[PDB]
């Protein structure tokens, strides 16, 4: 977001309309990165496994 | 009329030798582990969407 709101106060305004899906498709990428994602060793009980 | 035939002690037989054999037992399948795939693939797409 700091990067974005950087570009925007500098002026570029590229970002304005479907310019905006690139961090839109980012941080939707981030998110389900960090929630979900997979275990360690710690949970055995991997869909695979089961 | 015949001729005269003594029979003498038997000559030694070869002698035959015994063997007690334990079979190998056989290999264990490796179980199945797994990795992650799609998590480095959307790694490699985040990357390289910033």
């Amino acid at each position: 977001g700091g990067m974005v709101a950087m570009v925007f106060a500098s002026g570029s305004h590229v970002f304005g309309g479907i310019g905006s899906i690139f961090p839109l498709f980012m941080m939707v990428g981030i998110m389900m990165m960090m929630f979900r994602g997979m275990g360690g060793g710690q949970q055995q009980m991997s869909r695979p496994k089961l | 009329m015949k001729r005269g035939f003594a029979r003498p002690t038997p000559e030694k037989p070869p002698v035959i030798k015994p063997e007690n054999i334990v079979l190998s037992t056989p290999l264990s399948i490796p179980p199945p582990e797994g990795k992650p795939w799609w998590l480095i693939v959307v790694g490699v797409v985040v990357v390289g969407l910033l």
